[PDB]
């Protein structure tokens, strides 16, 4: 109801393009025998097709006047109803995900600033190395707000400006 | 006419690889600038810029070209080999008019 | 066998062991669980 | 005895200079008389490559 | 023509003239540590403008700036 | 002591080229350089192909400058060989340039004094206030 937009399963669209969707695949799947290689790949494909348009009406995502899905990314809107899986965890996975990247290889280039050539280790890396920090980025969320109040992540304005 | 070639001229070993740019005395001292990679890419089959030994440069060729054949054999065999585990050229064989030739499957 | 070691950090390494493993991860994701274009809730 | 210990790092503040607000160890400051007499030294290299440099001595500064 | 300048930044390496192509600077009494000569343009009417002299010179910051200016028959390079 | 230009000089063994020698240089200016070449040998020439050159001092000429820079250049390169170079103008008057101190600007000689310049750090230079005049390039002191 939210933006003129009607739960997907109530849209005549959406079910006239499945229609016609599972037409065109078996116009041509009836071109081999239920034997063969090719017919049970387009038997395969027929049935996550059906898939697809039975799993995702479920908990509700709204389909508009042209019954394709439709992605709320307000929240707010995500809440007060059941859409908070469109685009509200995906934010949080990914920020989570990117946090451990950067997290990560920022520990490691700072580990390796004290060797000598350090340029080194940048094109020949340190492949053990990389691979403990790669196992103990997990709790970055932790680590890098108490190393925000510690102060290590703030250069006392010491580089190069021009201005 | 006759060969003319020297034993072990240069011994097999892992070493030189550990040190990209080797050919280029300029570039084996080390990557202080992004621009040493790509100068270390567009530099190693330009022979005749790691050293004047024209004796070098040749032999240098004469191995690459091999190092270019066998590439291109093992491209035709692998069109080959796509031809023969998964096609329709049987098919195809059959009834060349109307079928239409396949040789890859995703 | 150290010296290839040495040599396996480098563009041929991790670039393509990374990458493949996430390729390779993503893939296995995405053919395991057919169609995903929303979370569970 | 006229500029900083031989091997100290310092900083640079030549406002034109590549090297910037960053240390770099002293080759030798130029005891001999001259208005550049300290000659840093830089281990990264600027747009020219170049990874030495002699600077005055009211420029420099401390370390951090 | 081009206003070529010289500042006090400088060490007398005797490149930014072995590498000119028009031999429009000289180099005369400097007091300096090894070499002591500092660069100076006294003429500038075959100056070019081609900054040859700016890429070998390693003063930091660069001991020479050709102030670009107003063309002529050798500013333009021409054999016509 | 400078020498200066000398018409009726001999001139090495060539064929002929398609470059320089046009209506500037025959109503503007040219150029001429003067030097040993001991040991009759080949060279290359910058605007043309190959040539002989007899022992003995021997004169050429060219359009611009850079054309004789280019052979004094090279003629330090491989054998120590000081040629010189001369003016032309419209007027016929002759003028020598290089070398006027004997010695190859990138050395010095006994004692002179040059100019433009001034004893400043790199950049601390004027900001465009007081400086509307703006006199083409400003020597920033004169
Ligand atoms: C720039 C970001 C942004 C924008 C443009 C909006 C915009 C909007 N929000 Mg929203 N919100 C946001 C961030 C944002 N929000 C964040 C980060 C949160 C988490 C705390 C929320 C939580 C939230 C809730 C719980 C609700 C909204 C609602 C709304 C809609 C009505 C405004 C309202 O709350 O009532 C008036 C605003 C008075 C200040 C509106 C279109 C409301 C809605 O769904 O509309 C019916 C609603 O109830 N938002
Ligand atoms: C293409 C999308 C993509 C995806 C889906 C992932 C997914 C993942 N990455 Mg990766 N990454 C990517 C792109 C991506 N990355 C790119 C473009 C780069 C730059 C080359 C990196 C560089 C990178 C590094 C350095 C690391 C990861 C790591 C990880 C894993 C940590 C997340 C986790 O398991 O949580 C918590 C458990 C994870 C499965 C980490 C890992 O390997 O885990 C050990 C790791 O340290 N990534
Ligand atoms: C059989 C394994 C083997 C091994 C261990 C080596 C090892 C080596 N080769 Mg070699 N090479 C091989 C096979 C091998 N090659 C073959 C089959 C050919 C024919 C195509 C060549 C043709 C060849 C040339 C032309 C050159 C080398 C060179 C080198 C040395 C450094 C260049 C390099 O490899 O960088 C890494 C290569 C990445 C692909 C190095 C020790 C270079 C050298 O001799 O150093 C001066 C050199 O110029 N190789
Ligand atoms: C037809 C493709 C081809 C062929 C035949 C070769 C062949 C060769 N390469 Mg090469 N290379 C290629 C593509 C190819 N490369 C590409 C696409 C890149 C990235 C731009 C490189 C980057 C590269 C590097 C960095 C080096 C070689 C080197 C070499 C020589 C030694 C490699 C060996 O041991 O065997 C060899 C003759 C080594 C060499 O020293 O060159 C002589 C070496 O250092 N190659
Ligand atoms: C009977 C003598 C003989 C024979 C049979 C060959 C045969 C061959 N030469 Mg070859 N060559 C010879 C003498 C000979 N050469 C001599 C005396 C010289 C002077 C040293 C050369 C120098 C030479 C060069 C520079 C090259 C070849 C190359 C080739 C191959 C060409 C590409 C090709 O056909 O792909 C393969 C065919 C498969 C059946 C080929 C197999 C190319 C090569 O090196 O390949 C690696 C190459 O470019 N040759
Ligand atoms: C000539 C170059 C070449 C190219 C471009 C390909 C490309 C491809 N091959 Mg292939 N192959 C080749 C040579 C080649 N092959 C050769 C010489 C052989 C003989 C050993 C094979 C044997 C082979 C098999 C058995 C299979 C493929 C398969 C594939 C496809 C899967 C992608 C993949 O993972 O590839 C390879 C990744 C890195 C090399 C792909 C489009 C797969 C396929 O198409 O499914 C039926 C398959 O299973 N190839
Ligand atoms: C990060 C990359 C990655 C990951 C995580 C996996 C994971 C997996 N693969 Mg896979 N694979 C990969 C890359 C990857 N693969 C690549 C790049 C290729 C191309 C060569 C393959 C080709 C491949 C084949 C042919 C098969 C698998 C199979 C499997 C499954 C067997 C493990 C199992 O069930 O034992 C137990 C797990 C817990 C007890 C497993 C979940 C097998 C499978 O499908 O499972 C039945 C199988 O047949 N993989
Ligand atoms: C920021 C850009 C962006 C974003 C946000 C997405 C997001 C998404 N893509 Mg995608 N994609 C993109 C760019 C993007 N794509 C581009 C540029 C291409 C061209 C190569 C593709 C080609 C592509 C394909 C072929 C597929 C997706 C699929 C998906 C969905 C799978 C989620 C998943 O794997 O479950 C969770 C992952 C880890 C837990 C997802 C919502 C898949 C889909 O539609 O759902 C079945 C699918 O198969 N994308
Ligand atoms: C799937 C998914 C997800 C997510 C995931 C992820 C996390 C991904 C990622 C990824 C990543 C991690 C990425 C990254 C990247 C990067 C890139 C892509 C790049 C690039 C490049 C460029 C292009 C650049 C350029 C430049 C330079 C080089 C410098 C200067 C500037 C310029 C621009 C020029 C989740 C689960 C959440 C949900 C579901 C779905
Ligand atoms: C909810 C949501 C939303 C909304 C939003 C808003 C409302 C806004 C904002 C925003 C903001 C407000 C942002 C910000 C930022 C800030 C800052 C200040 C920053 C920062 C950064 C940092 C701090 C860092 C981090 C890191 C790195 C990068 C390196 C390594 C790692 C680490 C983590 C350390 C949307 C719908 C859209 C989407 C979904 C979700
Ligand atoms: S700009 Fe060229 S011609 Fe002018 S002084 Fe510099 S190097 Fe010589
Ligand atoms: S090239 Fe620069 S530093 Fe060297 S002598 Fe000339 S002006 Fe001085």
């Amino acid at each position: 109801d939210i933006a003129g937009l009607t739960p997907c399963s109530e849209s005549k669209a959406y079910n006239k393009l499945e229609r016609k969707e599972l037409k065109v695949l078996d116009k041509r799947l009836k071109q081999y025998e239920p034997g063969s290689a090719p017919y049970l790949a387009l038997q395969a494909t027929k049935e996550r097709t059906e898939n697809r348009f039975k799993t995702y009406a479920k908990q509700g995502l709204l389909c508009g006047n042209d019954g394709l899905p439709h992605l709320i990314s307000d929240p707010g809107l995500a809440l007060r109803f059941n859409h908070a899986g469109e685009v509200f965890i995906p934010t949080f996975g990914f920020l989570y995900v990117a946090g451990y990247i950067g997290h990560v290889g920022r520990q490691y280039i700072i580990l390796s600033k004290e060797d000598a050539k350090p340029t080194d280790k940048e094109i020949i890396l340190d492949v053990p190395l990389a691979l403990k920090l790669a196992f103990q980025g997990w709790a970055w969320p932790l680590a890098s707000i108490q190393e925000l109040r510690n102060g290590s992540l703030l250069e006392k304005d010491e580089n190069i400006t021009v201005s | 006419v006759k060969i003319a070639v020297d034993r072990n001229p240069v011994e097999t070993n892992f070493e030189k690889w550990a040190k990209p740019g080797h050919f280029s005395r300029a570039l084996a001292k080390g990557p202080n600038t992004t621009t040493w990679i790509w100068n270390l890419h567009a530099d190693a089959h330009d022979f005749d810029n790691h050293t004047s030994d024209l004796e070098e440069i040749s032999r240098k060729v004469f191995s690459a070209h091999f190092g270019q054949l066998g590439i291109i054999l093992i491209w035709l065999s692998g069109m080959y080999f796509h031809g023969a585990r998964f096609s329709n050229y049987e098919g195809w064989l059959s009834d060349p008019t109307h079928i239409k030739p396949s040789a890859q499957v995703v | 066998m150290k010296d290839f070691t040495t040599y396996l950090s480098t563009a041929p390494v991790v670039g393509l062991g990374w990458a493949i493993f996430t390729s390779g991860l993503l893939i296995e994701i995405n053919r395991f669980f057919p169609d995903p274009l929303v979370f569970s809730f | 005895e006229i500029g900083p210990k031989r091997g100290s790092l310092v900083k640079v503040l030549r406002p034109e200079s590549y090297w910037y607000n960053q240390v770099g160890k002293v080759v030798s400051v130029d005891q001999s008389g001259i208005r550049y007499p300290v000659v840093v030294r830089f281990e990264n290299q600027n747009y020219a490559g170049v990874s030495t440099n002699n600077y005055a001595l009211d420029e420099i500064e401390e370390v951090k | 023509a081009h206003v070529v300048k010289i500042y006090d930044t400088c060490i007398g390496c005797t490149q930014c003239v072995r590498a000119c192509p028009l031999d429009v600077l000289e180099m005369v009494p400097w007091d300096g540590c090894k070499a002591a000569q500092m660069a100076s343009s006294p003429r500038t009417e075959d100056c070019v403008g081609c900054k040859r002299c700016e890429t070998a010179c390693p003063t930091d910051f660069l001991s020479v700036r050709v102030y670009l200016g107003n063309e002529s028959t050798r500013s333009l390079g021409l054999a016509y | 002591k400078q020498p200066e230009l000398d018409p009726d000089t001999p001139s090495p063994i060539f064929g002929g080229s398609t470059g320089g020698l046009l209506r500037k240089a025959q109503v503007e200016e040219f150029y001429v350089i003067t030097w040993e070449s001991p040991k009759e040998q080949i060279f290359e020439m910058p605007t043309g192909g190959a040539a002989i050159m007899r022992k003995g001092p021997n004169l050429l000429k060219f359009a611009r400058k850079e054309q004789c820079m280019a052979l004094t250049t090279q003629l330090r390169s491989k054998f120590r060989q000081t040629p010189c170079f001369y003016r032309v103008y419209a007027d016929g008057k002759v003028q020598y340039l290089h070398p006027k101190d004997g010695v190859y600007p990138e050395k010095v000689n006994a004692g002179r004094v040059g100019v433009n310049q001034n004893m400043r750090s790199i950049g601390k230079n004027v900001d465009p206030i007081k400086v509307v005049k703006f006199t083409g390039s400003e020597p920033f002191e004169i």
